[PDB]
């Protein structure tokens, strides 16, 4: 009665406590979810109305653990607020309580910011594509200053040769760069295609970067002299392998032919994604 | 003089030329 809602609402006044006190506290570390959730009554959320919801393959920024069923954090999403995260544990017991009625882990720890890796025109290390990405490179270094560090790769992150141990110290140092939600951009010379990183917890934001014509490919091979144009073919057929990839393969998509307008492309998507991991105070 | 052919060609070389001139300002950082 009034005996119990003693305890039973001064637990809720203990939480929404504890939820208003994780506001300021940094992200612990961040994943990607596998699975759905959005919360029952039933499910008994610490304070009602205070979880969270999202869908599989959202991002979330957990700040701290509640308890064994709940961990406190972000929907990665510009107007998200803090509140109630299901524990691994307690979405298991959600489903065994409903199968017992009617009678593939839920996160993957990614890096707090994800990468930024840029795919094309055509295949890296040669020069069509190292200088079209370079200059990209160059532009966010200026645009994003103070809010990023751009970082050479050279280890093949998609083995994820190089050894296990480069790899998996190459994979650690990505993570710690994003570690205080700076933004994070590789050069990963191995990088030609966005199912390569999509078996590590890497989360890449991946861009695009697409030249439309094949003829203007081609040409713009030939531009770059003899030396170039012997390696067409290899250059060509990759091209036409990303343009035939769903375009929700990648999270950007750069076809704009000036250099200008495509780092205004990528400045605004990457501006958004700032927004979106920094909700105001 | 198939009109579609005009613009698609002159598309082409707009597209050409911006992507030459981004080349040209990453060879020169
Ligand atoms: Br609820
Ligand atoms: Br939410
Ligand atoms: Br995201
Ligand atoms: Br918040
Ligand atoms: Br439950
Ligand atoms: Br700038
Ligand atoms: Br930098
Ligand atoms: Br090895
Ligand atoms: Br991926
Ligand atoms: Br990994
Ligand atoms: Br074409
Ligand atoms: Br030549
Ligand atoms: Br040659
Ligand atoms: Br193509
Ligand atoms: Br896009
Ligand atoms: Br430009
Ligand atoms: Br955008």
């Amino acid at each position: 009665e009034e005996d119990r809602e003693a305890v039973r609402r001064e637990a809720e006044r203990q939480a929404q406590a504890q939820l208003e006190k994780a506001k300021t506290k940094p992200v612990a570390f961040a994943v990607r979810t596998n699975v759905s959730y959005s919360a029952a009554h039933e499910d008994d959320v610490p304070v009602p109305g205070m979880a969270i919801s999202f869908e599989a393959k959202d991002f979330l920024h957990v700040k701290e653990k509640f308890n064994n069923d709940w961990w406190i954090g972000r929907l990665v999403k510009e107007g998200c607020e803090i509140g109630f995260i299901p524990s691994p544990v307690k979405l298991e017991n959600m489903r065994l309580q409903h199968e017992q009625r009617a009678k593939t882990p839920p996160y993957d720890v990614v890096p707090s910011m994800r990468p930024v890796v840029l795919v094309g025109p055509s295949l890296k290390g040669y020069e069509v594509t190292d200088m079209m990405q370079k200059a990209l490179f160059d532009f966010l270094k200026h645009r994003f200053e103070g809010r990023i560090s751009i970082t050479r790769v050279t280890a093949d992150i998609s083995l994820a040769r190089s050894s296990l141990a480069e790899v998996q110290s190459e994979i650690e140092r990505i993570f710690e760069l994003a570690r205080t939600l700076q933004l994070v951009v590789l050069d990963a010379d191995t990088i030609n295609h966005p199912a390569q990183l999509s078996k590590t917890s890497l989360a890449p934001i991946v861009v695009y970067v697409k030249i439309s014509s094949p003829k203007v490919l081609q040409r713009l091979i030939k531009s770059r002299g003899k030396s170039q144009a012997k390696h067409l073919n290899v250059q060509m057929v990759a091209a036409d392998k990303l343009a035939q990839c769903p375009p929700e393969l990648f999270d950007v998509i750069l076809d704009e032919n000036q250099l200008e307008d495509a780092c205004e492309h990528l400045a605004d998507y990457l501006e958004a994604y700032w927004k979106a991991t920094h909700p105001p105070s | 003089g198939d009109f579609q052919k005009l613009r698609e060609k002159q598309q082409l070389e707009e597209d050409l030329k911006g992507y030459l001139d981004w080349i040209t300002q990453a060879e020169d950082i």
